């Protein structure tokens, strides 16, 4: 027997039997740091379908950007409503951006102790709101 | 027959146990060139030589300059002359040899200034043939030596080709006409029985700790090829000497090390004295294994307890460095936090007695083949060997010197191998066997499973194990001993009114759990009925009432004007013990000590003195 | 040895570190020259995203090849859409400036 | 009397077309162990030992023990019971593993990913070892310290899920690791072929860094930590 003759007989024998598989999501005791990177796959997910719907809009719709807006104008500008819609698109992509930059330091070695997930953990949550309030009435 | 799925498994050798000695004999077999066979109920590294805290012994000399006819010395005095010197002789030979191969395999030992192997003190060991002072030959992998250990043997063992039967349960051996044939084992995962077929066959199952209520051995240390040997009408040697450790949890007990006292740990009783002063103030508090708890446990006797229930001892570490701890010791640290709740460096740790290793097991000569007692004489059992804990080449006689079981493993598993490779070549026929064979095990698998009786398993094994808790402890009268022996038997007699729960045949723990306790019994047996024959005090095996070392000679005084004593009437030999299977009748001969080493020129044999450390 | 996936990872980090040195530098400097690189690494490092959460949850042989060509073909239309966008309309960096003041 | 209330996962493969189905048990904790194994062994000795289990040890070094407790990978040995009564204690089998029977996970997979990897010193000059001791400074051993401790358990790959959903491809941290602790270590020679087996995107850069391996480890180690290490050695290795 070789190194990945056993990976071939535990697949053959499993995959056709009535074994069946423990639970993982189902039982797992949801974790800080955990479903902050489902958010992170998210806010990517959510932005690059963002884009992408921007850029194949320019291709089949028709007419300039300027009139695209005039339609926005035309149905009556929300009082806070604006600030609503304004802040559903910086939130998913502040989160990104700032949790981004913690990914990225995890990348370099530094900050990968748990004490420092849960630290780093919400400073990122909370420079995602103070640049969300922030930055949607600039 | 026709109920179990049979299926043969044709090999050159095969080695049950999956250990240090099982796997250093594994993968050495296949080094020579043998297509191997392993059969172990466990999986490799979940075996227990993970366990081991405190080193493996060579006589390297890394910190002073060290000779490796002093570690033979100290062995023998420390097996209280019951010890086979020729055993000892090439053990304490290999010892350098034998280690500087592990740490070339991967071992991740500590290292010193020098950047060499890093050796401490431990209890026994002496430089200069006793005169010198405390020699440092302890080889460490900073308290977890064993589990390095393992990990880099089995790290070794994926380069070779060798067939491991992983989880599979070895029942009986395949024996026909005093020749050994091969093993017959249970897989675990399925149920079907497999009948392992080969010329040569290595027994390294350990040690059979859990025969009593505490011990610092695993669930797992059941001692099943030392009563695999029992059934087959073969011997077991020194059944009776039983290792109490000195330091262990009185929780629930599990080791720290006699390395804490190497380093610099000291024991000490309720009213404040250092008690390792009254007893052996020539070695201190690193006397041997036998001394220091037969001390604690006389500690107990006065009323002179460490705790609420007064009953156990503290060992010290309040004084020791802050990072010393912390390099030399840290998995102390921390099972000592997890279990006892005790911080190591703030509090003293609540130690007690316990039973930590099997001094017996199967009759061995130094090469590792199992021997049997043929009108007086010994005899070479063919294709069969034994080697580490399971097996008792008596390279620990009366009493085991700290950390030499771990060269035990090595030297004799590596001797094995050698001793078939130089047996025969690979590839001569392997001796076929009678299609019936196996039928006594199968049967008792079959009869075992379906078990309805009164008492289970569980009961049946609580019922033994606080019984040689009680009557085969550190001190022992011919008044308990005798009570525990009818006893234990009775207890045999209950094997008939077993209860089982689980009628599966994937994965049956209630039923192995069983047949582990009819090989517990058996190594309960012998241990009990061996003691009680036993009149003298050597090493573990101390009698109240024959206090005194019955030797050839009164070796006090000069040897000249003495009669030498007839063999049977001194006990300083090994007591080699039988069973019927079905009665429970234990009946016990004698084999006499090997004194002559491999090369008296090379290394000179110890004639007997007295020993108070 | 031949280092093919240890330069996939590293050339996604190095699209990563340009990403963040964009969005301050088009904020402060909005210009036609700042869309066309913000372009290009705004739909480079969204390609290389989805492309590992295909590899992660994509399972089979059919399916993989698919997941890839069927992403491959909405990043081109991002990029040549935007680029699109850079050329005869107003811009990336424009069309937020306006999307804002409303 | 205090008596505790423990939910434990059951599945028997002897009993024809079996669902797997949570299963109810109370024991007292006055003549009980602090820890979870002492009442899984309680259970097995008094009220029904049907429940097939992994054991050794007791001592937290052997890792057979290893399982599911209420939501987090740690061995049973080590870790104590919750003294509130008024929770109940889930146990789990080691998550997306494929049940043997009743909290027993077949672990053939993760033990050939161990294998793959070669957890053996390899030297060049292979003809002089079994003579002389290779030299290492206590610098060089200390690189080895919350690496070598590495019991196997399992609780590490089986907490990652990106070894859940690709478990077949993906090693995962526990194997990964231990590809670490034989790149360091100063007596290894084969050190950049090492790095080479890993040179696809599964077999290392399958992790994204969720963690869940460091925050679950019995034995206090950090795993992730080696896993970006590796990464870094990974861009960096010359030729
Ligand atoms: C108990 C103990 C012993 C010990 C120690 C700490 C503890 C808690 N620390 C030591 C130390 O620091 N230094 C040293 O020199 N010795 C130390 N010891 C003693 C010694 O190391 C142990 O006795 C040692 O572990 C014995 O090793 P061995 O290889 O001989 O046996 P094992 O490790 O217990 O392995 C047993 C294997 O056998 C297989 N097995 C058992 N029964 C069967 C059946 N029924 N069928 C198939 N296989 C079987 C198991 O699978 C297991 O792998
Ligand atoms: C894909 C394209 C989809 C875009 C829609 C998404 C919009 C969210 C982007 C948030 C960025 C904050 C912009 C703040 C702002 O109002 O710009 C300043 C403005 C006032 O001038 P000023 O700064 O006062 O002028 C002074 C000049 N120094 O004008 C600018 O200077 C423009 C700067 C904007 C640069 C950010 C572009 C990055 C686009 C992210 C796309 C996210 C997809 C979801
Ligand atoms: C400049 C701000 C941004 C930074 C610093 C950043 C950083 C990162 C990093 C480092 C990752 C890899 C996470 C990991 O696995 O370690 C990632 C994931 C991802 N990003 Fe971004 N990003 C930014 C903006 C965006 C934008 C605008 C999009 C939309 C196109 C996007 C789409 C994605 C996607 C789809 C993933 C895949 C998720 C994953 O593999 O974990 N990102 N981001
Ligand atoms: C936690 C589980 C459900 N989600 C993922 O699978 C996941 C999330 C973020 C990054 C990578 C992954 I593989
Ligand atoms: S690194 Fe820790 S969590 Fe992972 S297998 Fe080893 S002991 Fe378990
Ligand atoms: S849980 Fe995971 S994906 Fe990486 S950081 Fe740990 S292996
Ligand atoms: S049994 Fe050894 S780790 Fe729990």
């Amino acid at each position: 027997t070789t190194a990945k003759e056993e990976m071939e007989r535990f697949w053959n024998k499993n995959l056709g039997s009535n074994r069946p598989l423990s639970p993982h999501i189902t039982i797992y005791r949801w974790s800080l740091p955990m479903a902050m990177s489902i958010c992170h796959r998210g806010t990517g997910i959510a932005l690059s379908a963002g884009v992408s719907l921007f850029g194949l809009s320019a291709l089949l719709l028709p007419g300039n950007f300027e009139s695209h807006l005039e339609l926005v104008k035309s149905l009556c500008l929300g009082p806070t409503l604006i600030y609503t819609a304004k802040f559903g698109i910086v939130f998913p992509l502040m989160y990104h951006t700032w949790n981004g930059i913690r990914h990225l330091i995890w990348d370099l070695g530094k900050g990968l102790t748990i004490p420092q997930l849960t630290q780093s953990g919400v400073v990122v949550l909370i420079l995602t709101v103070l640049s969300s309030v922030g930055l949607a009435a600039m | 027959s026709t109920q179990y799925p049979v299926v043969d498994h044709e090999f050159d050798a095969v080695v049950v146990g999956a250990g240090g000695a099982g796997l250093r004999a594994a993968f050495g077999l296949s080094e020579a060139g043998f297509n191997t066979a392993c059969v172990t109920k466990l999986f490799p590294t979940r075996s227990h030589t993970v366990a081991a805290q405190g080193g493996i012994n060579a006589a390297l000399g890394n910190m002073e300059e060290d000779n490796w006819r002093w570690h033979f010395y100290d062995t023998v005095k420390g097996s209280d002359w019951l010890g086979d010197q020729d055993a000892i002789h090439y053990m304490t030979e290999q010892a350098p040899a034998s280690v500087v191969e592990l740490e070339n395999y991967g071992m991740p030992f500590s290292r010193t200034e020098d950047g060499k192997i890093y050796q401490r003190a431990f209890g026994g060991q002496s430089l200069k043939f006793g005169k010198g002072g405390q020699a440092h030959r302890c080889c460490c992998v900073a308290d977890r030596t064993g589990h390095s250990l393992l990990h880099t043997l089995y790290g070794r063992s994926l380069r070779y080709d060798t067939s491991y039967f992983v989880e599979y349960f070895a029942l009986d051996l395949l024996m026909e006409n005093g020749e050994c044939r091969g093993v017959i084992a249970l897989c675990i995962e399925d149920g079907s029985i497999h009948r392992i077929r080969a010329r040569n066959t290595v027994v390294a199952t350990g040690g059979y700790g859990r025969t009593y209520f505490s011990c610092t051995s695993a669930h797992t240390s059941t001692g099943d090829g030392t009563a695999m040997v029992t059934r087959a009408g073969l011997p077991c040697q020194d059944l009776e000497f039983v290792q109490f450790h000195p330091t262990g949890i009185y929780g629930a007990g599990c080791l720290i090390t006699e390395g804490c006292r190497g380093e610099g740990g000291i024991l000490i009783n309720s009213q404040g004295e250092r008690f390792m002063e009254r007893y052996a103030p020539v070695a201190k508090d690193l006397a041997s294994r036998d001394v220091v708890s037969r001390s604690m446990t006389l500690e107990i006797r006065e009323g002179r307890g460490c705790g609420p229930e007064k009953d156990h001892v503290y060992l010290q570490l309040h004084h020791l460095p802050p990072e010393q701890l912390a390099v030399r010791l840290p998995g102390i640290s921390e099972t000592a936090m997890i279990f006892a709740g005790v911080d190591v460096t703030k509090e003293p740790i609540p130690v007690l007695p316990t039973v930590h290793y099997n001094m017996g097991g199967i009759p061995t000569n130094y090469k590792g083949q199992v021997l049997r007692h043929v009108n007086g004489q010994d005899q070479v059992v063919p294709g069969l060997y034994a080697c580490g804990e399971a097996a008792c080449a008596s390279v620990h006689g009366a009493n085991r010197l700290g950390a030499n079981s771990l060269l035990d493993l090595v030297v004799f598993g590596r001797a094995c191998a050698l001793s078939i490779a130089e047996s025969c070549r690979p590839g001569d026929k392997v001796p076929s066997i009678k299609p019936n064979a196996g039928e006594e095990s199968v049967m008792n698998l079959d009869k075992l499973r379906f078990a309805n009786g009164t008492i289970r398993t569980s009961e049946l094994r609580l019922s033994m194990q606080k019984s040689m808790q009680s009557h085969a402890a550190v001190f022992r009268v011919g008044s308990v001993l005798q009570e525990g022996c009818e006893k234990i038997l009775r207890l045999y007699g209950d094997l008939q009114h077993l209860k089982t729960f689980d009628r599966g045949m994937v994965w049956n723990t209630d039923l192995v759990e069983t047949l582990e306790l009819q090989n517990l019994m058996l190594c309960a047996l012998q241990t009990i009925y061996g003691a009680e024959a036993r009149k003298e005090s050597r090493g573990a095996h101390a009698r109240e009432d024959f206090k005194e070392r019955v030797d050839e000679y009164d070796y006090s005084k000069p040897i000249q004007g003495q009669q030498k004593k007839p063999f049977q009437e001194h006990w300083r030999k090994h007591t080699l013990s039988y069973v019927d299977v079905k009665t429970g009748k234990v009946s016990l001969e004698y084999r006499p000590v090997i004194d002559k080493t491999l090369n008296e020129a090379d290394c000179a044999t110890v004639p007997p003195a007295i020993r108070s450390y | 040895s031949s280092k093919a996936a240890s330069l996939h990872w590293t050339g996604e980090r190095v699209v990563s570190v340009l990403l963040l040195g964009l969005l301050p530098a088009a904020y402060l400097n909005p210009c036609s020259a700042m869309d066309y690189s913000l372009a290009a690494a705004l739909t480079l490092h969204g390609h290389w995203g989805i492309g590992q959460v295909v590899t992660d949850y994509v399972r089979g042989d059919a399916l993989q090849k698919a997941a890839k060509a069927g992403l491959l073909a909405l990043s081109a239309f991002t990029f040549a859409g935007l680029c699109y966008f850079n050329y005869h309309d107003v811009g990336i960096c424009k069309a937020v400036a306006m999307l804002w003041k409303l | 009397p205090r008596i505790k209330k423990f939910a434990i996962y059951r599945w028997d493969p002897d009993k024809t077309g079996d669902k797997p189905h949570m299963q109810t048990y109370e024991i007292d904790l006055n003549n009980c162990g602090p820890m979870v194994l002492d009442a899984l062994i309680k259970i097995k000795n008094e009220i029904d030992s049907t429940l097939t289990f992994r054991r050794s040890c007791r001592e937290g070094i052997c890792g057979s023990c290893a399982m599911n407790i209420n939501g987090g990978n740690t061995l049973a040995c080590t870790r104590r019971i919750d003294t509130n009564l008024d929770k109940v204690s889930k146990i789990y089998p080691l998550p997306h593993m494929y049940v043997i029977k009743d909290l027993v996970p077949d672990l053939s997979n993760f033990y050939a990913q161990y294998k793959s990897i070669e957890p053996y010193l390899k030297k060049k000059d292979e003809s002089q070892e079994g003579k002389q001791q290779y030299l290492q400074s206590i610098e060089e051993r200390e690189k080895l310290d919350g690496l070598y401790e590495c019991i196997l358990c399992a609780c590490c790959s089986t907490s990652c899920p990106s070894y859940w959903w690709n478990g077949d491809k993906y090693l995962g941290p526990a194997v990964l690791m231990q590809a670490y602790r034989w790149m360091i270590d100063s007596r290894d020679d084969f050190t950049e072929e090492r790095l080479a087996k890993l040179q696809d995107p599964f077999s290392l850069y399958r992790c994204h860094t969720i963690m869940n391996c460091t925050g679950t480890c019995p034995k206090g180690l950090n795993p992730g930590k080696a896993i970006a290490e590796i990464k870094k050695m990974m861009a960096t290795y010359k030729e």
